[PDB]
Parts: C-alpha cells; structure tokens; sequence
C-alpha cells in the first residue's frame, strides 16, 4: 500500500523550454553519484544504484529513521511567463512496497525497480509522465536523451491540470 | 546479484 | 605538480546555508498575483523539519525556541550526504508556483556541520515572534505569521511586494 519512487535527476527549467523539446535533444544532468528514494515526495533513504540482473535497482545505504518510523503510525521568449521555473524530473524507477517490507531495510538491500535496464526512463512535470528518455554518456559528461514526447499542447495542459 | 551503475 | 604532496592546507572558513522550512504550499500563478495582506495560507503544522544546504536534505530536526530566536534540535543526521559535503490565458494563470514559509537559516562552516549530533540545538537567524519570509523561486516576496483556529494552521500575510515585482522575482 506504498510507493518508493527513485528520482535520476531533477532537471530545472524554464516554461519555453519544457514546451520547445523535442526527440533527440539532450539535457544535461549531473552525474547521479547517490539516489534519494521518495515516499509520497519524502526522502526515506539514500542508495547506490544499478541492476539485477535485468532491472534496475538500489543498493541502500541509509535510512532515514525518523521519517520511515513515522510512515509506520505562439508566444515570444522575451515574456516572462515563458521564463517561468518547471521542474523536470527523470525517474530511475519505482516500487510498490509494504510499510512492513520497507521498515525491513537496512544498509545493503537491493531492491529492485519496476523497469528494466535499457528501457527509457520516466520523464516528469508537476508529477506528471510527459516524456521518456534515454542515459547517454560521452567524455563521463552525463544527459537523458528524449526518445519520446508528448505535444507541446498537452505539456501545457498536464502542467495546469 | 547487483551490479553498480554510474 | 609534485606539489599537493608536501603541501599544508591554510585555514579556509568558508560558509554553508543550513535551510529549514516550515512549509511548502503549491499554489497557482494566478494565486500568486493575488496574494494580499490578511491572507492565510491553510497548512499542516510539520512534526518535524528537514533541513537543506542547497536543496539537497542533511538532517531531520524538531524545532522551537532558544535565546528568543527559533531554533532545530537535530533529529537525524543523514550521514552519507553530510559526510559528501566534506568531499489560452487561463492555463498561463493555473500554472504551479511552489511558495515556500522559511522558519529560518543559518550560516555553518563544514566542520560546525559535521560535528553536529542527535541532540544539537541550532539557533537559527531571526528572532522568534518576528513573522516568516515567504518565498518564491528562491527570492523573498512576502511575510507570514504563523495562525490557528481550531486545529487549523495557516499562514497570514503580513506584508508582500506588488504583484509586478512578484512576476518578476518569479522569473529571474
């Protein structure tokens, strides 16, 4: 009855941004050295990542009791509207766990994620799926790559829904 | 059995 | 070179923001531009905080008063982070702004920041009493104090900039 969700990246932009990607372009991330999992948009643990064999999944190496205890009880660029902040957020993946299961962590779990390596990763606006995009790495420079997108239309109405 | 990404 | 080998390090007391927030309320651009004082801004009182350097979270803390300033009393230090520190015009205006309540900040040095334990009280800058900076994308646009009525918190705003400047911090 409970999701942990894994963000890649956290992608800041700007409204004209969001609304002019499209497939193939590439932005820029920091390299994920560690990976904060979330619960209902509330860090519960930090974790290395990778896969096993074929899914992705997180590697825990801390847990942030407190918190996992308390769960137990057409339109010009110059215009500032265009230059209003969106959050881009790429998700490494998620799982539905137990309250039970997840209290049952500890350093060293692998938990496994609900996508297999290789697939594109989920892309978010306002929590919303807007896009999936790909890992690319070149010269230890890393970026997600959009392999698929919805219309700058719908972008704009998933934002204000 | 895991293996590390990144 | 063959350099940093025998090199001896000068004292650099350089400075981190420890950030602790009260309360995170999404509103609505169009909100946002209507925002005036007397207006209360309905949320959950927090059990607790989680405090930030630069976004990212470090500790979990309760939080009051010490010396007449608010303050955290650390719950929870999240190691590995701390430790890594060390190394259609009506979808314009329903547009989401994340508005920020800010209980308060202060300035650390890393090592005051490590040494920090379960237990360590940290004052924050700002006397208690004094109403909260209210923020969005990061730059102050108003003031809040703290409200009840019933078991229903909220945030009243004492002062706010003018909706143009609110616009404008919104963009930069």
């Amino acid at each position: 009855e409970l999701e942990l969700v894994a963000n890649f990246a956290d992608i800041p932009l700007r409204l004209s941004q969001i609304l002019k990607l499209k497939p193939g372009d590439v932005l820029p991330i920091e390299k994920p050295d560690r990976i904060i999992a979330h619960v209902d948009g509330v860090p519960v643990l930090t974790s290395q990542y990778g896969t096993v064999n074929g899914q992705y999944a997180l590697r825990v190496e801390h847990l942030i009791n407190p918190i996992l205890n308390s769960l137990n009880e057409a339109m010009q660029d110059i215009d500032l509207i265009m230059d209003i902040p969106v959050k881009l957020t790429v998700e490494l993946g998620r799982t539905r766990m137990t309250i039970k299961e997840l209290l049952r962590l500890t350093q060293g779990s692998v938990v496994a994620l609900d996508g297999l390596a290789g697939e594109p990763l989920d892309i978010l606006i306002n929590g919303y799926l807007i896009a999936q995009g790909e890992v690319v790495v070149v010269a230890d420079k890393y970026g997600v790559r959009i392999t698929d997108i919805i219309t700058p239309s719908e972008r704009m109405r998933r934002l204000s829904r | 059995v895991f293996q590390q990404l990144g």
